Order: C-alpha cells, then structure tokens, then sequence
C-alpha cells in the first residue's frame, strides 16, 4: 500500500517568495494526487483536485506537477495568507492516505528563548490547586523542548504546553508550560525549576524558585 | 421486450432488481448530462439560433 | 455554499465508548459517499472511515478497522461513527466530509467538510478509589468513605466478613467530576468502641485496588 | 437468552448534544421495529423514540419530538438516537427495546431489551469562569489567569483597549475536570510597574459573566 | 392517549391478593400490557390484550378490563412480587405508559431516627466539605430532609440515597450529602438538617456548630 514521502516537512520563507513542495509516493499511483492547505485548527481547503489541476475559485498563485511517482505543488509568491500547512493526499475510491504535511512559514535568524518561571499565586494555591508557569517568551524557529524538575527530580505527565503561532511584528514562536499540583503536593517540596533546550542556545536554560522565598 | 431481442424473458426475472437499477441510475445520468453540459441541445438551440 | 455539521465530541476515558454524527445543510446525503477524517495532535490528517451511497459499502483505516462501526440515515440525513473501546492516539479532531463534485463520478475528492468537532481521550481507563474513615462521634455507627473510583462496582465488607449485622453499604452516586463515590456503614453496641476493631475491606476489582482501612474513635 | 448492549451513555450539559447507540446478538435487527425509552426522575418510564422495519417511519414523544433523532443499520445490526439540545428533564437511564414476540406480528409489546446506559444533563450549560491575577516579578511581564468554565470564549482585554503592545491570549487548555483553562500577558517597561495601573476586562460571553481584575505588584 | 393508575404506593402483606388498576382517558378497547420492574432493572412483560398472560409468567398474576377501566389482580403475594408495576396502552406502530404503582411490605409507621455528621478532618483539609444527615429505619418510604446553615434553606448543593425495604424490619433508610467547598464551609457556623415524615408530629431537626 502507498505511503506519501512529502518534502520538506516545514518550509520558511516570506512575503513574495516563489516556492516549490514534493510529495513522492512510496510505489506508483495513476497521477491520483490532490493538494490542501490548512490554517491550525481549520477543516483543510481543497487547492488542486488532480495533479497540476487547480479546483475553481482557488487564487491563480497556485501550481503543481505529477509523473505517476513524483509531484509537487508550487506557490507563486507567497501572500501573508498563505503561511499555513500544506497537505498531499492519494486518494483511490474507497480509502486515500495524506503526506506528514508541509508547514510554511515566516523565516527570520535563529534566536533562542528568554525564559521565565512562575510560582503560583497566593489566591490560586489557598484555594487548594498550584499551577506553576514557565513561560518561553520569544524563540525562532518553533522546536523547543521543556521539562519540569521538582527537588532536582525530573518530572513526568504532569505538564501541559502550548505554542503561540508566529508573532505579527517578529514571526518568533512562544510557549508556555503549566505544571499542576495540588496544594498539599506543591507545599512537599522547595525548589520548582524548568530546563529549556532550543536551536538559539549552547546549553539547557534553567529558571528557578524556592516556594516561600 | 427481451423476447423482441432473442434475449430468453428469465434473464429478465432472475435479474429484475439489477435490471431496475440499472434503467434508475441510467436515467439519473441524464440529469447530470443535460444539467452539466447545454452543448447536448445542439440540434434545438441550432433551429433556434 | 453547502454545509456539515458534526456533534457528540468531547472528553471520553481510554477504553470507554462515544458515537459521533454529522447532520448537513442546504444538500442531500443520499447522492454521496460520505466519510470521517481525523487530524490527531501531531498536525496530519488521518481517513477514518466511509460509507458509500445506497448504504452498501463501508471501509475504515486500519488503526480503526473492526472497533469503529460507520452508520447512515439517507432520509433525514445524518451520518454516525460508533467508537468503541477508544485508544489514546485517537484523540483528534473528527471531521464529517462529503465525497463530491459539480458533476458525481466513480472516484472524486472531498469537496465539503463541516467545522469538526473535537474528542479527547484521557489516557486513565480506570481509576482506583480513596478510603476514609466514619468515625463513631446505646449504640453507635460509623463506617468508611469511598471515594474518586472509576468504574463500578466497589465491594465492601467489615472485618474480613466477620461483622455483617447492621452493616449498610448504599449505592453509589456519581459526582459531577464523573467518578463515583459510595459509603457502608454499621451500628454496633457503644460499649465495643474501645476493644472490638473494626475494618473495612473495599476491593475494587476494575483497578485491582485493595485497602483495610481501621475505624475508631477520634 | 436475546443480546442487546446500550452504549454512549455519561454527563451531558443542557444546551449540549449527546448520541446513544445499541448493538445487538443471537438476532438481526432488519425483521424488528426497534425503541428507544428512557426512566424518569419519578422510577417512570417513558417512550422515546421508534424506528420501524426498513426505516419506513420514525415516531417521537412530543418532550424529544424535534429535538432528537433515531437512526438504525441493519448490515451491521445497531441502532442510534442523537439527542441534540438536551434539558434536565432528559436525565434518565436509556435503554434500545426490540418490538417483537415468539412470533412477529403488525403490532406488538417490547420483548428483548438491553442492560440500559445512563444519562445525565447537568443544568450548568454556561458556568462561569474564576479569573486570578499573575502578578509581576528592564522588561516586566504580568497577566490575568481563567479556570473552569463551559462554554467557550472567555474573551480578555487590557485597560478597556488602552494596551494592545505585548499583549498574549494563549489558546485554551481542556482540563481532566471537562471545563476550559487559559492566560492573558502583557510585557511593558519596568519602570511603569509603579506609576501605571495595570487591570484586565474580560467576559465569558456565553453566560455574559463580565469581570474585571487589577493587576499589581504583590 | 393518556393513562391514570391507583394506587400510587399499594402496602400489603406476603400472601394477600391485591389489585392494581389502571384508568384510560378514553376507550383503548383490549389494547394495554402490564410490567414488573424492579429497582436499577429494566421493566419484564406480565400481560397483555388485557387478559393475555406470557408463557412463563406464574398464574397468580392475572388482568381483566376493556374500554377505559383496567386492572391488575395479584393473588397470593410472594416476596418476589413486591415491586413497581406498570400499565401499558400499546398501538400498531406506538404505546403510553401510565405513572406506575409501587408495591411494598405493610408494616407500622415508624419515625426515623435523625443523625448528622460533619465533614471529617482528612476531607476537610483536602479543600471539600461533605456533611451527611442519616434517617434511619423509618416507614413508609415518604421522607423529607431540608437542610439548613444558618437558618439558610439551601436548595440544589445536596444529594439523597435510600435504601430498599430492610428483610427483616420492612423499614427504610436515607442518606443526604450536603456538599461544600471548605471555602464556602467556613463561611457559615451552625448546619442543620429538618425531617419530616409521617412519624413525627412536627419536623425533626439535627444541628451541629462548625468546631
Ligand atoms: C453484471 O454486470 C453488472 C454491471 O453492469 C454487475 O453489477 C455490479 O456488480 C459490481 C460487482 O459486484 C458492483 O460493484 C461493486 O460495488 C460496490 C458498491 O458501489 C456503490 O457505488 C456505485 C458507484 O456510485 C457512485 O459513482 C456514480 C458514478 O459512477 C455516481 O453517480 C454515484 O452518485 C456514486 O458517487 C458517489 O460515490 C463515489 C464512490 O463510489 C464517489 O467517487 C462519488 O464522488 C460519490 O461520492 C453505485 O453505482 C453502486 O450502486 C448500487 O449497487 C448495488 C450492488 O452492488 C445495488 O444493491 C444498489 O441498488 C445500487 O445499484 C453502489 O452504491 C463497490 O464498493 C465495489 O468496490 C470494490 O470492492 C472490492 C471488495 O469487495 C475491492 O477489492 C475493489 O477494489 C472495489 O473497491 C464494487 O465496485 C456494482 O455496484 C454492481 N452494479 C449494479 C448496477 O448492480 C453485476 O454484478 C454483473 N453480474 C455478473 C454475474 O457478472
């Protein structure tokens, strides 16, 4: 059965730049691919219906190429609308299978993550539940990794993050982790720390605090 | 009919429900035929113009 | 414009059950092949299922094959996906889309897709309960707390089986966090408070969880 | 013994949308008419919903008339009921009742009849959010924090619109508890913390709750 | 179609022959059922045309009636036959319920004795309150708690539990849980909680002061 190789798995470039995608199937298909962006968190847009086939109404930016084995989709200068993900999908009559879709995005300079950490409020923590933040506030480009060490010992399951897309006035990334702790766990231990490894930094990142200080 | 044809009549009756389906989606594509594609009146629309 | 509208997503527990459906606006499903998509938190879009029009045919992806089962209604015009015994990984947002075209052929793409509705599968299939003591401020009761259990049933009983004699255990109530909560309780003599020992054994075979919790006076 | 087994039962919220579905064994469901009925608060019963053979006709109780929606899929043997817009007064167990007999006939009591699943509509269709300061510590960042609430959005702004610069709303976060989670920041000189007043105006604009919280330094 | 059914509650003894009757709102001619349902189980079939009773179902239940009036004869009652019990109008392609009968073991009326039980310590420093107010071994079933902190009727923070009839007392017992955050538990001093109950003359209230 297909697999779809899609090429590259994030794209960077900018406002006006020409830009080219591939998707190479695993073992031939009769030219059956289409091609869709998706905005996060959007249902996807249907761009190209067959390869080099452009679905009506979609903006004449938009391009592709099909050999039966290999293919791309191709953008005729980028519009700031356009930096979303993009979608190979074959599709045979009662299954398709899609490629791990190519992210595109605002490119700038590698630029590594001013970290913070914060304790949980009074008010938060009488009411019984700790949530303490480590805040990544801008960092390029979007990869980053946190963890969570309470007394020096490495946490786990514990954590949730989240990523803010790409700012309007820089195009860096953000992300924040919120570890969760009832009061009676939080108030067991002194030191709560968040370690940071990123692109932008020669070595792990630490900011931390001891509760009650 | 099928008799009219040579066809013996219980290939009728042995596949009257494929037989009826057939007749029923043969004529929903007359629909997209004449819906989709206003060229399909050439002769009227010839006569007329 | 034509519209798809999914319902029934939210919070489900690993190992439990949900069904989804999608209803549409301004068409008719009885022309289509209709079909679930998923995009999973890494970001791609995952086929799910589909069922053909007239009802014949339905297919499903792999990872879904045999515990998902697709549904249609031709009339009023819904389409449903029963999910059960749900993995982690098949948290998603669940798309309903219509296989379609201007003009229907044999083999088309998907020309309409409703907004998608989200579910999230927690990875905690059961939950092993808290115990806490009643304790006993003629004749006096006291008896233990259950608590913060998923799913039923909970057994209890008192002193290894040995005290049932006025022994209580009600039903259990479900809280609004959805887990359950459930108290036995026993009347016996005052005069025993300060020799007789009294435990209760709640068993809680879903999570394999046991404890002896001891009753006494405060 | 005739297998029957309810599933998709658990919490719902009024306004909110839920689906049942029944699956079956030891028979086919296509020579059945097939129910839906539920036990009211009061251990009554009620008829809910019935499809009949080949689904011919559907027939509703005028309570859920409108509101829900029966469905049924013979080549796979289960039966569905969507319950879009549920009401408190929809709190029941649920259970998927076969019209039927030792033999068939046009008009018939319900004879096999599956375990039931429960349901429940808790009456907190908008709750409103808890909102809680994040306070400051050349470059200063302070903030607001939201916790449980249903639906979605909370909506926040800073100073009424008189801050825009630095300003973050992150995404919200679905808590293990069912109800939403999220932040407000903003950046902004350090030099300010002492001279300008800080304060966040927000809104959970499905119950219309409107807040307001100063943000100072501890 | 709309049904009535009396008695609500019918009491009586192991071995009596009872009825039940169900009443239509106009003529449903033979075309009602009966059912037994017991608590947490779904309804079983015992009649239906009226008469007809199912294979398997003892011959001690029987029913009679036609047109509007309708009844339900159980001759000789076993232990087993103490449920709810249900008449059915049944239509080609539909049916209507009546609002049931329960059918319970007739004892004397007893008041129950009141208890009332403030939240434990462990609970209590974990952030929630749940008090528990107990009405014990009273007949009949027909109980009301209301409970009170500060004189303040509270209403929706509270759930009840009651127990089937006990096999050897024939009595009922009730538990209700108010719960409580331990903010909102620390706000107010004395709970209450006020009984009433065909046993007691006047309500019955069980009182605590918080600490
Ligand atoms: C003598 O010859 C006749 C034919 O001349 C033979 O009859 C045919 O027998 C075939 C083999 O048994 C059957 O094929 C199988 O059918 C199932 C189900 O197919 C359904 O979809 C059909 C297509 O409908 C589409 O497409 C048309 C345009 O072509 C549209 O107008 C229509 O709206 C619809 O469009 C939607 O779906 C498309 C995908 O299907 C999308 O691309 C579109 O965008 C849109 O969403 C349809 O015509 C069929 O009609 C029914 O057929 C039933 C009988 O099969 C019948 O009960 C019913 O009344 C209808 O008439 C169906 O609704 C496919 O799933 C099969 O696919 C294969 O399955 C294999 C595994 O089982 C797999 O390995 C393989 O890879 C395939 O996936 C297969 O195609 C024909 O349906 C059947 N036709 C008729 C008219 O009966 C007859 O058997 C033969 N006899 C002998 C002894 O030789």
């Amino acid at each position: 059965d297909v697999v779809m190789t899609q090429s590259p798995s994030t794209l960077s470039a900018s406002v006006g730049d020409t830009i080219t995608i591939t998707c190479r199937a695993s073992q031939s298909i009769e030219t059956w691919l289409a091609w869709y962006q998706q905005k996060p968190g959007k249902a996807p847009k249907l761009l190209i219906y067959k390869a080099s086939t452009l679905k009506t109404g979609v903006p004449s930016r938009f391009s592709g190429s099909g050999s039966g084995t290999e293919f791309t989709l191709t953008i005729s200068g980028l519009q700031f609308d356009d930096f979303a993900t993009y979608h190979c999908q074959h599709y045979a009559g009662y299954s398709a299978t899609f490629g791990q879709g190519t992210r595109v995005e605002i490119k700038r300079t590698v630029a590594a993550p001013s970290v913070f950490i914060f304790p949980p409020s009074d008010e938060q923590l009488k009411s019984g539940t700790a949530s303490v933040v480590c805040l990544l506030n801008n960092f390029y480009p979007r990869e980053a990794k946190v963890q969570w060490k309470v007394d020096n010992a490495l946490q786990s399951g514990n954590s949730q993050e989240s990523v803010t897309e790409q700012d309007s006035k820089d195009s860096t990334y953000s992300l924040s982790s919120t570890l969760t702790l009832s009061k009676a766990d939080y108030e067991k231990h002194k030191v709560y720390a968040c370690e940071v490894t990123h692109q932008g930094l020669s070595s792990p990142v630490t900011k931390s605090f001891n509760r009650g200080e | 009919r099928f008799n009219g044809i040579g066809v013996t009549q219980n290939v009728l009756y042995e596949n009257q429900k494929l037989i009826a389906n057939q007749f029923n989606s043969a004529i929903g594509k007359i629909q997209d035929s004449l819906s989709s594609t206003a060229s399909a009146l050439g002769k009227l629309q010839d006569v007329v113009n | 414009e034509v519209q798809l509208v999914e319902s029934g997503g939210g919070l489900v527990k690993a190992g439990g059950s949900l069904i989804l459906s999608c209803g549409v606006s301004n068409f008719r499903i009885s022309a289509h092949t209709m079909n679930w998509v998923r995009r999973v938190p890494g970001g791609g879009l995952e086929w799910v299922a589909s069922i053909s029009t007239s009802s014949t045919y339905r297919d499903y992806a792999d990872a879904v094959k045999g515990r998902f089962t697709v549904s249609r209604d031709d009339l009023e015009d819904f389409v449903y996906l029963q999910m059960h015994k749900m993995r982690v990984e098949d948290t998603a947002i669940y798309y309903c889309a219509r296989k379609g075209s201007d003009r229907l052929s044999d083999n088309d793409p998907f020309d309409a897709w409703g907004p998608g509705t989200v579910v999230t599968v927690s990875p905690a299939s059961t939950k092993g309960p808290s115990v806490f003591p009643l304790a006993p401020s003629g004749t006096a009761a006291l008896g233990c707390l259950v608590k913060d259990y998923f799913p039923e049933p909970v057994t209890v009983s008192w002193n290894s089986g040995a005290l049932t004699s006025g022994v209580h255990t009600f039903p259990a109530v479900l809280q609004s966090s959805g887990l359950y909560s459930l108290s036995s309780v026993v009347t016996v003599p005052s005069s025993s408070l300060g020799t007789q020992t009294y435990i209760c054994n709640v068993n809680h075979k879903p999570s394999n969880t046991k404890v002896d919790k001891k009753v006494e006076p405060k």
